[PDB]
RNA sequence: GACAAUGGUAGGAGAGCGUUCUAAGGGCGUUGAAGCAUGAUCGUAAGGACAUGUGGAGCGCUUAGAAGUGAGAAUGCCGGU
RNA sequence: UUAACUUGGGAGUCAGAACAUGGGUGAUAAGGUCCGUGUUCGAAAGGGAAACAGCCCAGACCACCAGCUAAGGUCCCAAAAU
RNA sequence: GACCGAUAGUGAACCAGUACCGUGAGGGAAAGGUGAAAAGCACCCCGGAAGGGGAGUGAAAUAGAACCUGAAACCGUGUGCUUACAAGUAGUCAGAGCCCGUUAAUGGGUGAUGGCGUGCCUUUUGUAGAAUGAACCGGCGAGUUACGAUUUGAUGCAAGGU
């Protein structure tokens, strides 16, 4: 019924929330590593 | 008189009516189990005194199996991000001592 | 568990006198500090004060061996600018050979909120005689 | 929707402070302060379950040191013997029969004497 | 068998009272009085007048005798500040925490 | 039931607790909810209850959905001391 | 004995350091600086070197008041041979 | 309305572009809650008055206009254990002596003496570092959405899909 639902097997998936921990992984620096061009805020170059 | 005995791969002192923490064995509460494998038995003028004595045995009575205290374990690392967290409680046996 | 843990009124502390006449200063001096700190003993723990209580006599006829009656020297110094004060185990063993045994061993003795209790259960006189007849010692064959 | 930070900064740093309780001053008081000896604590008695299995076996090898001098042998003198006369098993726990019974602990001593 | 009589917001600070406060504690009623009567400090017409309201609120309306009374206990609490500001030089501005100041006196009989 | 593995920063992969809101099924509440306070309890961890006190009208649980979804530091910003 | 190549998804790193051993530069100078090969730290706790990321023994899944050993040690501080 | 619920949503729920700052254009905050009904404390008593304590209204004033619940920091008063010969990143593990009695389990508070033990982040080849940051407690405070691209997981059909 309606008060019991399950979705497909295998189809849905959790979101990877960085910077919100430190036992997470994505954690105090959200992966990206230490400093330079491309971690910082809008860094990373154009492609070719 | 007083014996030793062996049980978890370490040796205890008992001597009668005593209460003991033992690792864990496999009888249910209410049973009796018995060592078959005791080493100096006998007090002031009671000797034997052998490697691993044979013919006496030593009977017990479990009152109760059950858990330790919990002992929470933490280990961190300075300047870095490195940390763990767990938490353990040992198995034991409570057991009486009949007769040696 | 299964352990002894012997406390203030579990034990008793009896009294030796030892003749240190005849023998050196280094090899007397750890057959007391032993003493003092109780390994002659079974039930012995730490954290607590067993031992026995050790009087020296004949303070005035310990050895040495080589130039150490004239180059073994006692620095000691005063908290004021320019205070090193210097003194010799030859006119050491003359003028107070109360203190030169004293020191030979408080030396040997451990961490000092209980190695100052331990060491204080050491009498050393300098002559034959001492007036701690009252407490009962006995000579100790000191190996 | 808004998601207001509700009651778990109030029950989170009341279970740090409340493992923290008997330390002096203000490390059972504040949060910071309080919860950085209670990782220290954590790490303190980490090497101190390992290090209690060792320091009670620097005691009992004392005892039984200063049980065979007095029957004019030495400590490795007597787990030489007892390894090599009997099998009696390596046992350090049970220098108990040294204090208690003194008659107990001299056939012991006879027996390692015998075959050495 | 025992009274009380708060008296809060009086406009003086709040350590220079406890001062006073400690000398007259677990001391007769009789004397005590009359120790505030003899020091020369600031707060003691203050927290006179206010011992002698738990030594007329324990004789009208308990109806116990004024001659074996005792201070129990007398403490003084905190009241809120008036955050007033003093021009300093150079532009800058230093703020002067005015505190005020409750006042409890709790007398007893020993019962 | 045998024999195996299990230190780890940058970083890749997996598995979970919790918070506000909505839909559906069931339920406690003035014979006292939420919130706060004390406690010697339970789980491998985040975290879950229960027992008296204060409180005076609204709140949890099972499956799924959606996020202004988690604070010890930014000479961080307003308030208190 | 148990890895290795192929195709596709996702990042990191481009400041390295001592010790040992072949040589350059300097003065057969530096805890100097620049290359080849190996190890440890980097990212590694533990016992030893009195104290001491890099030296010597050895890689922590958690518990136990059991056992045998490595580098190093046995008078006393400080466990073990005056 | 799977939008906010007094540090939020308008700068503004309070008589707001107002106190206040500037010669001027211009900048700009702070504020909410008694109870169902004011029935908002008649009269006595200490006081110069404030503020109290009884008696009274009320379901409750330990809801009295400092007015719902009332956290921590910080200042107090009381008491069981403890400390005036000792060199302390303040804890930990081993442990006598004392006062107690819980969610009943091989319990709780206190700690004479012994062993080990140079705080936390951030940046580093390397920090106890005498390198950087925080006085303390409380709130607020950072990988988001859109329209495309490509790969992976699901699912519907399949020489056809939409
Ligand atoms: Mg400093």
């Amino acid at each position: 019924k309606l008060h019991e639902l399950k979705p497909a097997e295998g189809s849905r998936k959790e979101r990877n929330r960085v910077g919100r921990g430190v036992a997470t992984g994505n954690g105090k620096t959200s992966g990206r590593g230490h400093k330079g061009q491309k971690a910082r805020s809008g860094g990373g170059v154009r492609p070719g | 008189m007083f014996a030793i005995i062996e049980t978890g791969g370490k040796q205890i002192k008992v001597e009668e009516g005593q209460e003991i923490f033992v690792e864990k064995l496999d009888v249910n509460e209410g049973d009796t189990f018995t060592f078959d494998k005791v080493l100096f038995v006998g007090g002031d003028s009671v000797k034997v005194g052998a490697p691993t004595v044979e013919g006496a045995t030593v009977t017990a009575t479990v009152n109760k199996q059950g858990r330790g205290k919990k002992i929470t374990v933490f280990t961190y690392k300075r300047r870095k991000n490195s940390k763990r967290k767990k938490g353990h409680r040992q198995p034991y046996t409570k057991l009486t001592i009949d007769k040696i | 568990r299964q352990t002894f843990m012997a406390n203030e009124s579990n034990i008793e502390r009896k009294w030796y006198v030892i003749d240190a006449e005849g023998q050196t200063l280094g090899r007397l001096s750890s057959e007391v500090a032993s003493i003092l700190r109780g390994k002659n003993k079974v039930t012995y723990t730490p954290h607590v004060d067993t031992g026995d209580y050790v009087i020296v006599i004949n303070a005035s006829k310990i050895e040495f061996t080589g130039n150490k009656e004239t180059d073994k020297v006692y620095y000691r110094h005063s908290n004021h600018p320019g205070g090193i004060k210097s003194i010799t185990a030859g006119e050491l063993r003359r003028t107070n050979p109360e203190r030169l045994i004293e020191n030979s061993i408080k030396g040997m003795l451990p961490s000092t909120r209980l190695g100052e209790k331990q060491g204080k259960k050491l009498f050393v006189y300098g002559g034959a005689e001492h007036p701690h007849a009252a407490q009962q010692p006995e000579n100790y064959e000191l190996r | 929707p808004r998601v207001k930070g509700g009651t778990v900064t109030r029950a989170r740093r009341k279970k740090t402070i409340k493992l923290a309780k008997g330390y002096f001053g203000s490390k059972h008081t504040l949060y910071k302060v309080a919860k950085q000896q209670v990782m220290k604590s954590g790490q303190y008695a980490f090497r101190d379950r390992r290090q209690r299995k060792r320091d009670f076996r620097k005691l009992w090898i004392t005892r039984i040191n200063a049980a065979a001098r007095q029957h004019e042998m030495s400590y490795s003198r007597l787990m030489n013997g007892l390894k090599k006369a009997g099998i009696d098993i390596n046992r350090k726990m049970l220098s108990e029969i040294a204090i208690s019974d003194e008659k107990a602990f001299a056939q012991l001593v006879t027996k390692a004497k015998d075959a050495l | 068998m025992e009274a009380k009589a708060v008296a809060r917001t009086i406009r003086i600070a709040p350590r220079k009272v406890r001062l006073v406060l400690d000398l007259i504690r677990g001391k007769n009623a009789a004397e005590a009085i009359a120790i505030l009567k003899l020091t020369n400090k600031a707060s003691s017409p203050v927290i006179e007048k206010v011992l002698m309201s738990a030594l007329a609120n324990a004789e009208h309306n308990y109806d116990m005798n004024t001659d074996e009374l005792v201070v129990k206990e007398a403490y003084a609490n905190e009241g809120p500040t008036l955050k007033r500001f003093r021009p300093r030089a150079q532009g800058r501005a230093s703020a002067i925490n005015k505190r005020t100041s409750h006042i409890t006196i709790v007398v007893s009989d020993g019962k």
